């Protein structure tokens, strides 16, 4: 019905710490 | 001597997460893709032969062949995903490099269209998307001598498949593997453009991560969601 | 109905310039790779198919797939070009993007010794060639449906041959038809630096010219040289 | 023996005819 951004959100926190961890 | 793949390998349900937006939604785009790259490294997961060679080369192989699976997947749910629906939609914001990126979007629809015309079945699917997986082209890979047996191993059980259930069509393998191809054709820098970049994402920084992720939750939330 | 290529397709001569030179010499490489392009190129106007299209629609063909169909030459005449000693010498003058070249070198050795593994025999080769020349996946083509019809052919003409000549090798259809996504994974801008530009040569512009010329005076030059 | 470079030399025509068409 709604869409959930499931994915998206693990992407996010995935993008986040592989930042931190690198540069 | 043992099977690569098992009746358990043809299972590939990607659930959308939710009916066509009204308007285009980059959002909507980018989670369906998302959840069909994670289905993907997920399934290849699930392969013993993959799971042996170790994370260093398990993530290798996805970091080397990523966007022809992805581009399997495509072909494959072209129907449950409305990709004609969304493909068009991303050619308006475009049309209303971009030359590549056009060209690239025909590529795909006419991969696409050239799978359905074939009817290629969830076994022939899971054989193909193998024969991409242990590739021993990429000059990463450090254990090439394995990932070739692998490899050739898909060829011959996709063969005894298609003469078992296609005994009528003689010429169907040799039509499934000329597809192969054209999938080296689709740069994965622009796969990465249309469906990723803009929501700031490389898939080769995050392919180690959804390799280690925990299914359990993830697919708790996917199949829990309205 | 009828076949697309006949058993005088088969024959495949690359008459090289003299025996290897004793030291690097860019120009008998260049020499050796524009004699086979120009004999890859010579071979493809011999099929009747490829004449039928015409001039714009078979100069479109080769300008998309020239690389493909010269490095399956280049993978057929590998012991006639001495290709390993050829190879070394140009590693050695790079080492003294680059490692764009260097990648590209160790996939086209890779590639060659692939298909010395398999034993690939003359037919195969011919039957391999007319597969890459008549792709329906470039997006240049105007005239898919009969390009497709083409290569369909040569498919159903390759598996029967494999079936007659090698009974008794049940996969090695299968096993020749995985190696053709190889090609792809080779830079045509890196093949022509690699084997032309440097003698300033852009492959593109010379098609039309290699596809017009009469082959006769040139064929007499290559036989009555010393 | 010694070799000619009779395809550098169809070569080195056709660049030569297709510079003067173009540019």
């Amino acid at each position: 019905q709604q869409p959930t951004y499931v994915a998206l959100s693990y992407i996010n926190r995935f993008m986040t710490d592989a930042a931190r961890r690198e540069q | 001597e043992g099977p690569l793949l098992s009746d358990t390998h043809v299972t590939f349900k990607l659930t959308m997460p939710s009916p066509m937006p009204e308007y285009l939604n980059v959002h909507y785009i980018c989670e369906s893709a998302s959840r069909l790259l994670f289905l993907s490294m997920h399934w290849a997961r699930s392969i013993p032969a993959f799971q042996a060679l170790g994370q260093d080369c398990n993530t290798s192989l996805v970091r080397a062949c990523w966007n022809e699976l992805f581009t399997l997947g495509l072909a494959q749910c072209a129907q449950v995903m409305s990709l004609s629906t969304i493909l068009a939609a991303i050619v308006n914001h475009l049309q209303n490099r971009i030359k590549q990126v056009m060209e690239h979007i025909w590529k795909l629809q006419e991969f696409c269209n050239s799978m359905a015309k074939l009817d290629i079945d969830g076994y022939e699917y899971a054989y193909l998307k193998a024969i991409v997986l242990f590739s021993p082209d990429h000059p990463g890979l450090t254990s090439t001598s394995q990932i070739e047996k692998f490899q050739e191993k898909a060829q011959m059980e996709l063969q005894d498949y298609v003469q078992k259930t296609y005994s009528e069509d003689t010429y169907r393998l040799a039509r499934i593997l000329v597809r192969l191809p054209a999938l080296r054709l689709m740069s994965s820098n622009i796969t990465e453009e249309l469906f990723f970049t803009g929501l700031n994402v490389s898939i080769d920084s995050i392919i180690p991560y959804i390799l280690k992720m925990e299914t359990a939750e993830y697919n708790g939330q996917i199949t829990g969601a309205s």
